[PDB]
């Protein structure tokens, strides 16, 4: 299905990957979301 | 035990011993050798001089002096005129064979100064006359006497040695099989160079193989006195001299 | 893959990498890790960019010429009127090229051409005109036309190429000898004579390239640019040499201006940085 | 007649492609290789092989002199010489490393720098060969000089030295053009001691400068050189 | 498949996911279900068009050139008459592509480059002309042409590109570094000084792309466009940035204008629908 | 010569379309990919980061 | 329908080539091949049968 | 792969090599990088 | 590989064949290089 | 691969591949290793450049 040998040439594949919003939503230090109270 | 320094080198009937010598080079990494029977394409029977050919010769001693340019010389013609090795030339259709090349210039640790010996494979020369006019066999086949840069000749080729005869410069020229003279150490180069070419075995007379120029990088000098003069002496020998194709003596 | 560099720490020792002698003309492999102390660190890298066949074959504009479609006129040849136009192949005509190949003493590799041709009417022609171009490879010894509808056009033996202006022709072309590989240069003549010619001219006999507009004449004269590219292939090359530095005169020599321009820059001291 | 479809780029033409194509000489048998020494594989090759710097290219320097560096009598602490660290051009932009390397954009990995001393048996000195990365000027003197990396050169017995220059860099590729963002540092050479000639000898010695490529030496990018031009 | 909504019925307890401090920083997930009673349904969803790489993957135009088939003029160089026309390439151009791009910190792909030209005769030019255009490129630290037919379009080791008006080319570019992602942003100067410039202009040196009419001069001035499109493929980027609102102004640069126009839009009252 | 049959849409520029391409720098290395902080793969990572919302934009 | 690319040399004519191409008369069948003496298969066959040569061409 | 049976027709493939720079930086003979004095 | 049914469609094969110049050049009865008279 | 020519040396004999008779018709097959003493080498050929079907196609 490739006809070009440089990586560079193949079509723009392809992979789904999952999700990991916790880089940007949960970048804090110890914490859950348990119902608990945020600051205790 | 034995230094890297002190050397011996036989071949044939005739020896040459170094004291100050820097380790010999085998240009590309290869010895020279016999052609085989997959690369050959010559149906007829060669011939192999060995000793009767192979042996030390000696090229006529030139000055090293304050301003020299440089000398260089083409092999085989450089040899034409040596003995057997000469006769062969000419009365063979072709041949092939490797060179050992050995330059000599002695001092003492009062001088200074450093040569650079190269070889240089099919070192098509520019002429001095630039244009495009061709440099005349009588001035690529001198023979013994080799080129000196040094000497001026309007049909002769370029000699400013900065370029080394063909517009590239001499700084780069280290890319080929090389080795320097530098009085300071060595007294000596040794360079062995294998048969190499694009034909397995080739015209003795209407080509040449080799270039072997050494030139004076650094001019020669000495701590004291009045302006230095070294002899310069060169000394080759064919390695494996094959012939092919014999025929009449060649005139020209 | 493979270290770039491997950890070192300080050395106190008699071996010592950093002194040697360049008079033996070697250059002996050092690495960063002999002069100082360093982090193990990867190549990241195969080299594959720097592949002679890399080098050698990407493709180059080889040459030029031009032909026109144009009434023959009884006083001049085909060739002074260029109806046909034959090319001798040499690929130092164009100098990126020719040095490119320079480099290396003896090169092998088969070729790959690509022949474009564009047209232009400076004249006042009512209409553009796809004319067809014939291009045809005339080995030595060949018959070589004289007309532009010569008999020779008939490529009996001879390998021919025809393909339309705005189109390109594209063919390979395997590696032609005679000798074991292509001599760049050639401190040498043809023969044992004072009055020979010198250098690599003497080997260069890969014969020449015609090209014709096939197409009649038109009631205007159209004028044809065909450009030949060449690109290697299963490239191979033997004994290394330093590029050249000056400006080249003519193709097949190393010949140089009488007072040529220093390659090398200067500066007002040694210590200016 | 299987159905297909045309998409952009069909016919163009370009100089860095890869396709077969159809032979114009049809079992053709070419000539057989033989053994020829020297073959090369990659640039790289060559690019480790010492050839010399033209260092001395100063005004009026002509003919040869441009690869010698004059070192004289009683300098000491002196600067003997100093250069801008560029690839593609300076001092080094004639070196085969550099032209080789002219045909590359980028370029990554240590040099090496060599220098042989050409001065009579019986002289001596000491050098201080130093390398400055990229972040400061100079040096001006050689305080500054060592505090970069640096080499004492004692030359005697042997007659060269050798000088890796590492990779002192936050980029993973240079240019080999000259950029001021991406610019190598500075090279420099220091007289430790001083010149010492026998007595009563007056007179300039010298060495040869030399580079080459390290064996982690890498290229990136081919382009064209701006070293040749054609009317 | 997965749930969007868990069936969830009324809650009376101390666990209250409906109260938190975004002083901390965090954005804690939390779903309908925690608000409100809630019916069990699928997503039927995968994400797949809100992709990095379907976002900015498909092809966008990133620069027009105008080049054109003239006469030479020998009172002017052949880039102040359009005979050649070289583009420093910068994605920042047309400015759609710029912002989608800088949504993020640093980006990593290999590009793919559409190249489509246009002809048009403005003039009393008696037929048209499929001129054959010649794309070059020319990375940093290569030879500038100076001509429309210099030597440095002989592409020896440049990459370069053939194709007719009308039809296109395309080509792949793999990610050019030097570093290990394209920067978006710079905040800093190429080196240590007062007066050096500031941004990303700094690291864009990807080199330039030339453009050439090939054909020779015809008997009337011909006007192409070229215009270029890029899209990006394998695609990585990292740290996510807010998306400017103020209007561009140059290349490379994050300026806006002195009293620029707040892109909130206002209303008469907090409180109006 | 496999016989073939050119169809609709032949030489169209597509610019959603997805097709190889021929490398423009053939046997190219690019540079090593180092950790860098931040990756996104999705839109959608980012849509779920709170912002402020201009409410009082009287 | 599959995508594909045209390269250079797309609708050239090469006068060396060798390709398919379809028949132009369709099922035909040729005349039986008898046995003829002479069968020729290389060039070289020839080459080494003695010729005259004109060498008195004065 | 193949569509043609010239091998000049053949694609540029393809196969890389290993270095050996050995040829051009260490043609010397009998000699190696042993901290030890080159020319003794 | 082959896209027509006619024999006439295919390619050039493609097959060589062995040389047999004895045909022409020693159509002679009965005789050999022996290096024996020719004639006798 | 075949030979071109097999390594052959001096001879001394009554076999005589040098003398025949063309009135025979015959172009009997000879090598340089019957005219002349020869080194051992391969053709490094196929002959199909000059193939009956390369000429005429």
């Amino acid at each position: 299905i490739n006809y070009y040998k440089d990586a560079a040439s193949s079509s723009s594949a392809g992979q789904s990957f999952s999700m990991d919003p916790s880089k940007f939503t949960e970048p804090v230090k110890d914490i859950m979301l348990k119902g608990a109270p945020a600051l205790n | 035990g034995y230094s890297d320094r002190v050397e011996q080198i036989t071949l044939g009937n005739s020896t040459i011993t170094t004291q100050e010598a820097a380790n010999s080079i085998v240009a590309y990494g290869e010895w020279p050798s016999f052609l085989s029977d997959v690369d050959a394409s010559d149906v007829n029977k060669t011939t192999k001089p060995d000793t009767s050919a192979c042996r030390f010769y000696t090229l006529d001693s030139k000055m090293w002096t304050q301003g020299s340019k440089g000398w260089c010389w083409k092999l085989p013609d450089a040899l034409k005129d040596m003995g057997i090795f000469g006769q062969n030339m000419f009365f063979h259709s072709q041949g092939r064979t490797g060179y050992t090349i050995h330059v000599q210039c002695n001092a003492t640790k009062f001088h200074s100064g450093c040569l650079l010996v190269v070889v240089i494979p099919e070192h098509q020369l520019a002429s001095a006359e630039g244009g495009n006019v061709s440099v005349l066999y009588d001035k690529t086949h001198p023979g013994e006497k080799g080129i000196d840069l040094s000497e001026a000749d309007s049909t002769g080729p370029m000699k400013d040695p900065l370029y080394m005869m063909d517009g590239t410069l001499i700084g780069n020229s280290l890319i080929f099989p090389h080795q320097f003279i530098n009085l300071r150490t060595n007294n000596t180069a040794t360079i062995v160079v294998p048969y190499i070419n694009s034909v397995p075995m080739d015209s003795m007379t209407r080509h040449n193989n080799l270039s072997l120029m050494v030139i004076p990088i650094v001019d020669i000098t000495a701590t004291s006195g009045t302006t230095p003069s070294i002899p310069v002496t060169i000394t080759i020998a064919p390695m494996f001299l094959e012939l092919s194709g014999i025929r009449s003596k060649a005139v020209i | 893959q493979t270290l770039a560099s491997i950890k070192s720490d300080s050395k106190h020792t008699q071996k010592v990498p950093s002194l040697t002698a360049n008079e033996t003309g070697a250059t002996l492999p050092t690495t960063p890790s002999d002069s100082v102390e360093t982090r193990t660190t990867l190549m990241h890298y195969t080299g594959s960019e720097t592949t002679l066949e890399n080098f050698l074959g990407r493709a180059a504009c080889v040459h030029v010429v031009e032909i026109v479609n144009k009434r023959p006129t009884d006083t001049e040849e085909h060739r002074m009127q260029l109806l046909f136009n034959n090319w001798k192949i040499n690929l130092s005509s164009l100098v990126q090229l020719r040095r490119k190949l320079e480099m290396f003493t003896y090169v092998r590799f088969d070729s790959e051409y690509t022949i474009i041709a564009t047209s232009s009417q400076p004249n006042e022609a009512k209409f553009s005109s796809n004319l067809t171009i014939q291009a045809m490879f005339i080995p030595p010894g060949a018959p070589n036309p004289k007309k532009w509808d010569d008999y020779t056009w008939q490529s009996a033996t001879n390998p021919s190429v025809f393909f339309n202006v705005g189109k390109s022709a594209r063919f390979s072309v395997p590696y032609l000898g005679i000798a074991s590989a292509y001599n760049c240069f050639y401190d040498g003549y043809s023969h044992d004579n004072s009055t020979t010619p010198y250098g690599i001219n003497v080997l260069n006999h890969m014969g020449s390239m015609a090209f014709r507009v096939v197409n009649e004449h038109d009631n205007h004269t159209t004028h044809v640019k065909v450009r030949v590219y060449h690109r290697a292939k299963h490239i191979r090359a033997w004994v290394p040499r330093a590029p050249r530095a000056l400006e080249y005169l003519h193709i097949g020599r190393t010949n140089y201006k009488q007072s040529p321009q220093n390659p090398i820059k200067t500066r007002k001291t040694i210590s200016t940085y | 007649g299987l159905p297909t479809v045309l998409t952009p780029g069909s016919e163009q033409f370009l100089t860095t492609d890869d396709r077969q194509s159809p032979s114009a000489m049809p079992n053709y048998e070419p000539t057989p290789l033989i053994h020829i020494p020297g073959e090369v594989k990659n640039l790289l090759e060559i690019a480790q092989v010492d050839t010399l710097i033209p260092l001395n290219n100063t005004t009026n320097t002509t003919g040869l002199g441009m690869y010698r560096i004059p070192l004289v009598q009683n300098m000491q602490g002196e600067q003997v010489f100093g250069f801008r660290l560029y690839l593609g051009d300076g001092v080094l932009k004639t070196t085969l490393l550099g032209e080789l390397c002219q045909y590359f954009t980028h370029w990554a990995g240590s040099l090496r720098l060599s220098f042989m001393y050409t001065g009579p048996a019986l002289s001596s000195a000491k050098l201080l060969i130093a390398y400055t990365p990229p972040g400061a000027q100079g040096p001006t003197k050689r305080k500054e000089a060592m505090l970069g990396t640096h080499v004492v050169w004692d030359i005697g017995l042997q007659s060269t030295v050798v000088l890796n220059i590492p990779w002192t860099s936050g980029v993973q590729y240079r240019y080999t053009d000259p950029d001021t963002y991406t610019s190598a540092g500075f090279v420099s050479c220091w007289y430790q001691t001083s010149l010492v000639l026998p007595p009563q000898t007056q007179q300039t010695v010298y060495m040869l400068g030399f580079i080459s490529a390290c064996p982690d030496f890498k290229l990136r990018l081919m382009k064209d050189t701006q070293s040749i031009h054609q009317e």
